[PDB]
């Protein structure tokens, strides 16, 4: 399974930003697809995933509110709608897929994008 | 007297798989809460959880079906998301060849261990594939936990 | 001590499902009984209740086997039976065709889960096809329960 | 405060069953210990024993392939070693690749019950083929007991 | 799974009377046979069940030692043997199976006769 | 599954004896292999097992530090290597295979060699 995301770059503060994500690969109906982030010197943080058809849905607390996930099953594409961001938001943020849902502790059945810079203020 | 939960799935529920605790044969109580599909942990300490989930199929399809079922702990102390109980099967080695017969298949996946937990943590019990789901009859499928 | 069972199949019994406890690593005791093939329970409380089945055969026949197992309840109090937990395999897609040698397949079946119980209850562990079941060796066929 | 042990398999070790409990959502307390890769019984009295394995595999070989996973108890006050839970598998009901490239296949294997034990005894958790193990994630192999 | 009961009707108290219950359909040695009730003003009620070769027998407490349920496999057939007959008994009786033991709350994988109405005095 | 022994006989206390016992059939890497022993008027007791590559080994107490267990997995061979050899191992020596670990309480299951006599002094 190979990852590609789009979007990101700069956004000033109080701002939106949508990042997308396309999947290739076989069977993608068996895979959570969602999203990571890291911000520089602190330790990378799931903010959230989707399953097929979008019958799993989560959000890390932190998250919850103003950052939107949603999924297209027939482009294999995923979107993390962002908004009223904050300068706590700058990282690089990374689309992942794994037949399990995703975690805070991700192992060897975690495929990876190539990460998306996001910069607030 | 210790908290306690058996869920069930709920057969109103079209395709997907839904939390219930008021039925006969189910049980909620000292605490447990079921909170957006999750059971939250009302204390500290050790617990047996468990989970059941039975998927049904007719025939092979076409793409390579791989079917999972986890126990994943939010925990609140943290604000971290993990998977503390997996499986994976893999119900269909070839598809169903040139206009045959497409029988059906069942698979049954079991999962179930002890834990420590914190007060405030929620367990989800999550399947990759909920299409595949078979809640036909009582017993199939079930998700709980007990203090100990 | 408290309400506690692990009954093991009775290798003796062939082509069905006995349950025994007159034997080494299987319990019934603390008010525990078995009556007519079933665990009886001896006073009102949560339990948890667990049981394995192994099911077995040589290459698969022309009809399509479901191999079922199924924890039941008979509640004294309101003269019901229900199945508690159940779980289903489909152990054969197709028959081994003329020829090609019947290779042995094997079925594992688990299922487990706490149920708040009535005193005089009665659980059976039931299977559909007994005439599949493997007790050709200790450990692979098991019926319990534990008062918690 | 009840004996207690939830031993994960050891990612770093390679094609090889080891158990670990110095990792979060692990145990190992309260006269539990882990030694020479077993859990060693503390105190005699009752105790829940549980343990799951995931079996994974690129395809189907020639040798027909049969996946057992038991947990075995050595009682030292007769010095015997004995299999307490057990459970085989057949991965690959002949359908070998031949022609085309392989497909993963997945076989978790659930063990569970309640045995009477004595201080001293050791518990084996005890596969045939720990080449076809998988601990690629969290929450996939694991053993453990707890005191009733 | 096709399930088709006869006997039945106008019958005396105190007399005996025997349904049948023909199965038709694809491998029906996985199935339990059974047979329920529901008399007027009283809830649908499980009597009893048989699986293939009777290796499994219920009877609920009720019925138990004058209701005789019996299976031939050769003809796919179940048999409700009643005695001592009580106006009671008055109901529509269903012939049901199951891969599943029957159940006092049957699912959508119980199959089910058309009913035959038993009317006793 | 086939089992052929040799190796055993007359030993002087104190000595030495080594037993061998060859494997024939399909798939034995599925196989735990191992030793039996049964005196006359004795009960039948399991001395140990290897499975295949040598990932399982166990030794009853009673022969732990003076007994050792080998397997070739090229020629489908065991060997119990016995060494101070005293009177109370005079028995004849079962070599066992099953897919699960050996136990004394074996099943049916388990296969059996032919037997080799071992008497001490």
């Amino acid at each position: 399974v190979q990852l590609v995301e789009s979007g990101g770059g700069l956004v000033q503060a109080g701002g939106s930003l949508s990042l997308s994500c396309s999947a290739s690969g076989r069977s993608l109906s068996n895979y959570y697809m969602g999203w990571f982030r890291q911000a520089p010197g602190k330790e990378r943080e799931l903010l959230g995933n989707i399953s097929w058809r979008g019958y799993n849905i989560y959000y890390k607390d932190s998250v919850k509110g103003r950052f939107t996930i949603s999924r297209d099953d027939a482009k294999n594409t995923i979107y993390l709608q962002m908004n009223r961001l904050k300068p706590e938001d700058t990282a690089v943020y990374y689309c992942a897929a794994s037949i399990l849902p995703l975690s805070d502790d991700p192992g060897w059945n975690t495929y990876w994008g190539q990460g998306t810079q996001v910069t607030v203020s | 007297d210790k908290p306690v939960a058996h869920v069930v799935a709920n057969p109103q529920a079209e395709g997907q798989l839904q939390w219930l605790n008021r039925r006969a044969n189910a049980l909620l109580a000292n605490g447990v809460e079921l909170r957006d599909n999750q059971l939250v942990v009302p204390s500290e300490g050790l617990y047996l959880i468990y989970s059941q989930v039975l998927f049904k199929g007719q025939g092979c399809p076409s793409t390579h079906v791989l079917l999972t079922h986890t126990i994943s702990r939010i925990a609140v102390s943290y604000q971290t998301k993990v998977n503390l109980l997996s499986a994976i099967k893999s119900p269909c080695q070839r598809e169903t060849p040139e206009g045959a017969e497409a029988k059906p298949w069942y698979e049954p996946i079991y999962l179930g261990g002890v834990f420590q937990l914190e007060k405030g943590d929620r367990l989800s019990a999550e399947i990759n594939r909920p299409d595949y789901l078979d809640f036909a009859e009582s017993g199939q499928v079930y998700f709980g936990i007990i203090a100990l």
